[PDB]
């Protein structure tokens, strides 16, 4: 019987006795509560406000079934320090979520709760996407296997170069850089995240000079060529205007930053690319805003599951040894989450949940971030063939230019693969594999001298 | 400052930027292929050993991607020997063909390696 | 002379003598750098990487003018307390940015510079949008002016109520609940942010039963009524399918979550909103993920400006008092920015630049979050009349139910208005205008006994 | 290694040791095999031909993963008589099926197998639709709850009357019958299965005289009316 | 003709052997899109049975192997190849992919042999 | 009625369907086949082709020749059901593609 | 295991997979045509001997499908002699040319056989 | 007819006074969508001039206040009100907004006067 007023959260939304269901979305929040706030309560606070609950008793709860539909907090795990930080385990039922809709899933498990005055802070670490939920998603329009068939590229990591300067280049100047790049041996060039269509360069002129340049070098090298054409846009109409022209040029591939565009804009895009045969390249532009800190945010790994179901052929994944941050073990974790069909609970890499994707295509991780020629066995050991590695400066900062920057990279990549294939240890011989491959490659040797002492290590 | 040539640099995907491998290396690529449980097969082509587009042109479409199959993928092969045997063999039937050694993964069901193993002579 | 090699960012990007053009976009980054990276170096790293530079030298810099185009760190304010967090002033030339697109502007300014391995933490406090850029925007579909004149409603804060429980109400109970809340005095009801289309309750159903209820309450009271309908969806097909139907139903307002929805889709939604005269409400679902922490993210202000530009009738704006975070002075600052044509610099309010809007419509701020009948005068004093005051708990939890809960808030609101107008002081004499008002409303008085001694304080 | 030719079905497609998965579509065939045909084989015969298999060894099986994608027969249950009829339990993986597509699901588990000369006969009794498969379906556009809300009808079974004669009535004669019907207290009237649009009565004229009649009686009874 | 009369409780079993379609009804039909005549003349193929081949295994071939397999079968003499009945669009192999790789293979075998080819 | 043909059926020029035969057939079936369906038919071999020892190109060749070998023989005036098994052995002589397939599907008969 | 050639093996539809037809066989097909009641007609090509698509490419549109007609189809004709007689004459003027023998059935209005009678020298 | 001749160096000044529109060319035109007779029969007014008034100030009035003056004008006895030439759609008043208030205001002063009104 209905009684008006405030009660504790813990009473309905904390069930340490609950047995998760295979249908439950399983949330892992790293919670730093306020002084006084007990585990069980701030824990429950979290599940209520992300699901069905409210700060007071409301009568309409009687109209429906709380048991059938409430998010519960089912486990609290103590975490080192004081602090009094902890890991609170939350199960939301299937029924709470819009089918095929990252947007509904993030609004809800992450809409509001991070703003509770009643915490210091709060981070979403990991989310068990139940498979019955996966199945409601198209995900990537092609996937790892399919991309390789379509391009016919096998046995090695792939190679891209974002053009520079990021901004300020002409349409004609762009595909000048793109042609000199692709012909020297790169699988891809790209638009920087920043470029869409501006005063200095309107997209469709770009799309044009790039395509003339996509192909002049395909027929020159006898090798399939792409350039990431960014559809990313102000409005959804424009965004569709851009890949249509692409559809129409014959071009293998298009790009979209999914988080500044938004998962809605992205899903329409991954829907159109499957219906029109377009590879989808994803930048994670704007992530580190969401993901950088240990105590508050959303771990990149949620952001990469969420991209997998929204859909995309490639996602940047970190460089590890680069200018952008991303530690090894943690990075090895979300690359298999992007990639594999089943992923076992792995706490030391930060996989908090066994993740089954039951046949969803894999996304190819893109590495890219102030790396160059000497990082390439680190890169081919870290990712494995199943990756795009990508060289902006590392190609247009090569002293003899774009066709040689590109050569230096392709041989050094090839060199690591022959070396590996033949039984050599990429952690312990790669510096020498590069030295070796220098005698045989003058282009490589040139890019090796300019960049012989540039690390990034904090 | 050196110029990378705009003609005469036709390539063949993986390895094609390296010096041509000796048989010692060719058997070495096969050994890697067999060691990771993949399954070797030889392909070849006589007309058109590069990609073009004649029969349609839409995103994602190219011609020249398929070559011809040399017999059958070598299921139950164990000794990298047996790959070369067949390689030499296609060379004798067609000295002036292009020949690839390709390794099948059956679980992922994509080609896990693919490197050129013979060119004709002239082009 | 193209010299290959790594150079300091500072050489091209730090420009302490720059005079800003009334057309640049200005940024104030709260930079906390790593140990032994000098202010100036981290400032220019930030400025180059968000604009035209990269990590090593590129010759394609010479094809264009870096002078014309580069982002410039033009000032460094050594910052109070924190060692050694400073504030970096960067100027972005107009030409960098695509017309009509928040996404692009959020892609350059926040694309990567926050994941920078050479820093500890980054946060974007303020963005000065030039008025020549602002002019490539439609902005709000309607603005505070048209919204009021369409509905015929003047001289008070608007009133809504978010239906509870968040999830798990079936469509038919949604509408009986709306009918209830709308008839007893509320101008608006509303779907929760998570309410989109799910098994328990598919969107179209909700829309039809809710349109009926809209129009039944409107006859009942003689007052103009508006239920907020969520168009938020997985795809812009689906987002657009819903507003079309809302279109057809003839009903006055729809809802979109912009951050989860995302900006491409949102500004698509505003376009259809000004093209078919639908008023459009915004939720800032997920905002807290990004704005919550002091050292790293984006302040709500920045995302408040983004909303103005993309478009939205209403945007959530915190309650100050209620259950989730947001503080007055600062909370004061960001309201004039959603609302006014002109906000002068004012650092006491976290107002970094002067912002001119060149007649762009204002957003009505929406307060909402653990508020109740006792909050009402703190509220009226903070937001003023140009605001929407939102009570789910505040209404769906009154002992007598939804019609009354409505009545309680509607009167307690009114009771405030008149008293302020008569010359009373709302914050010193607040608690009384309510007791005096408990005397005439049995609806009110009941609610003050139930939420007697709930205070959201931390 | 690939060897050309016919082998028994039972060797790949009969796994009495298999543990069904929650993702498996679970088929229940009541099988009457031929004289000679053993359980295990006609059982396996069934799972192969409804899934991945074929009457001879083909080499492309090597290209893919049989274990990942074959329908298996995992249980045979003896059924009273001789006859030698039995119940053969078949698990097909998720991956075999088009999402949202009854059509793909029936083509496959029931495309061909019922025509095996090698049975007398064969019946599909029941199919465990795994939920992960349900979730790919819209299903009913409203459902039980939603219909009742929309019509506002509660507490009792609903009432319909298909009009007669099945065929041969006029558009105007139809909604004459429909109106006299609905006003007397029926929740619904209907078109017989047989009626769509014919010589004696073109649909849109029907749709018209029915609607005039849907409503004349709604406002008469104060009760929501369908046809 | 078959709506309900077969579930009739007053019978043991019913079966529909033949249906005589009058020719005035037959005439409200387009029927076949082409017919045995046009089919043959479009393809230029005459004087023999046509030849196809259904690709195996029924399911579980990926699009790229579908097309190498079609190419193979079409080039060595077949007029037609084909998807199995179950082959529609699934996780192992989405329809559009199959269509593109299979169109290539169609046209590669057609050049190879000089014979008209149809997957 | 000997054929289960209950009524007379007139089609008033409506196009004909080409019948498709298909189902555990192989290289030895080919003449029973040609005699049953005639020329206006599509003869379909997955097993019949994707299971030849030499592969798909050959399996194709085996059937294509064994088909052809039938056609000509019927046209020359041979009887396909009495002299069927032979037009194939004579044909095994010239196609190594064919002959291989008859050794592998030597003694598969679908009979019940 | 015999690898089938991917060139030098161009085909001509019905009968081209057997050895080329002897004059006892080119006669025996002609008799069948006549024994069945078809009308025989000879056609020929001097240029592109197989199928291509130059002028359009929509579905079931092909080019090179037509050849040129030798005279008139043979209404009147009872002897198979008189057909090969025409074949002799058409070779004897166009030796660098493809020639086909066809026969019509006039009730169904289709071609009921067709088979190559003559090629150039290699193609 | 007015393309370049007004720019000749050999000229100081040229004015096109009139143009004989031959009847043959008239006919390729529709001209006015309804014209005098037809307007008059739709609006159902005869015998006098029509009465109008342009809303003032030229520019600067909002979607409501436009419609408020549009009602106060029609009701007191104008056959028409009207946007000024420069009223189009601006940051002070967007069009879809004027259109919509102005329509409340036309029909309301319609039911009030029983004369037909427009704007
Ligand atoms: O622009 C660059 C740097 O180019 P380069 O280092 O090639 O000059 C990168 O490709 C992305 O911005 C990295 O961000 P993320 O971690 O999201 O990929
Ligand atoms: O759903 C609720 C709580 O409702 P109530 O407290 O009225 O039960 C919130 O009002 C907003 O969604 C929170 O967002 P923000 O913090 O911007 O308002
Ligand atoms: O898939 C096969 C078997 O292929 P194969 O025997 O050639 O492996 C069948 O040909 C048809 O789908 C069966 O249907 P029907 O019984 O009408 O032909």
């Amino acid at each position: 019987g209905f009684k008006a007023g405030v009660k504790d959260y813990k009473l309905t939304y904390y069930t340490p006795d609950y047995q998760t269901k295979d249908t439950d979305i399983l949330a892992a929040f790293r919670v730093t509560p306020q002084p006084g706030v007990p585990p069980e309560e701030a824990g429950a606070a979290v599940a209520a406000e992300s699901s069905t609950g409210t700060w007071t008793t409301v009568w309409t709860d009687g109209l429906t079934s709380l048991d059938r539909y409430k998010g519960r907090c089912y486990e609290i795990e103590p975490v080192p320090g004081e602090d009094n930080q902890f890991i609170a385990y939350v199960a939301y039922p299937l029924d709470l979520f819009e089918e095929g809709s990252v947007t509904n899933m993030f609004t809800s498990i992450v809409g509001n709760v991070f703003g509770f005055k009643a915490l210091r802070a709060l981070r979403l670490e990991d989310l068990r996407i139940p498979y019955a939920y996966v199945k409601t998603f198209q995900g990537p329009p092609h996937g790892i296997q399919v991309e390789r068939d379509k391009l016919n590229k096998y046995g090695r990591p792939l190679l891209g170069c974002t053009i520079k300067p990021k901004l300020g280049l002409s349409a004609k100047n762009y595909g000048r850089a793109v042609y000199e790049c692709l012909r020297g041996g790169l699988d891809f060039t790209k638009d920087d995240e920043n470029v869409n269509s501006q005063p200095f360069m309107r997209w469709r002129d770009r799309f044009l000079f790039c395509a003339e340049a996509i192909y002049k070098s395909q027929a020159e090298t006898g090798e399939i060529k792409g350039h990431y054409l960014n559809a990313t846009a102000g409005t959804c109409e424009e965004m569709l205007k851009r890949a249509v022209f692409a559809r129409e040029l014959g071009v293998p591939i298009v790009m979209h930053d999914y988080l500044t565009g938004g998962f809605t804009a992205n899903t329409t895009l991954s829907h159109y690319c499957r219906d029109n045969g377009l590879l989808l390249h994803i930048h994670r532009a704007m992530h580190a805003v969401i993901d950088r800190q240990k105590n508050h945010g959303m771990h990149f790994r949620v952001l990469a599951k969420a991209l997998r179901l929204s859909g995309g052929d490639h996602i940047h994944a970190g460089t590890v040894v680069g200018k952008l941050e991303g530690e090894r073990e943690i990075t090895l974790g979300f690359v298999d989450l992007l990639r594999d069909d089943y992923i076992k609970k792995d706490r030391s890499r930060g996989i908090y949940f066994t993740q089954d994707w039951v046949s969803l295509p894999g996304v190819i991780p893109v590495a890219s971030g102030g790396i160059h020629v000497w990082h390439m066995p680190a890169l081919t050991e870290i990712f494995g063939d199943d990756s795009v590695l990508q060289f902006g400066g590392g190609t247009l900062g090569h002293p003899w230019g774009n066709a040689p920057g590109a050569v230096a990279n392709r041989v050094a990549l090839e060199a690591c693969v022959q070396a590996r294939n033949e039984g050599r240890d990429l952690a312990r011989e790669g510096n020498a594999i590069i030295r070796e491959a220098c005698k045989w490659s003058p282009e490589l040797a040139a890019a090796c001298e300019v960049w012989k002492e540039i690390k990034f290590e904090f | 400052m050196q110029v990378w040539p705009p003609i005469g640099k036709k390539k063949f995907e993986t390895l094609s930027y390296l010096p041509p491998l000796t048989r010692d290396q060719l058997l070495k690529e096969v050994e890697y292929l067999l060691r990771k449980g993949w399954v070797p097969c030889l392909e070849f082509e006589l007309k058109k050993g590069f990609v073009y587009r004649e029969h349609n042109k839409s995103p994602g479409y190219y011609d020249g991607r398929y070559w011809t199959m040399w017999k059958l993928p070598m299921f139950g092969t164990t000794d990298p020997a047996q790959v070369l045997k067949e390689l030499d063999e296609v060379k004798k039937e067609y000295p002036r063909a292009f020949v690839r050694v390709i390794g099948f993964n059956n679980v992922r069901q994509v080609q896990c390696i693919s490197f050129i193993a013979h060119t004709p002579e002239s082009y």
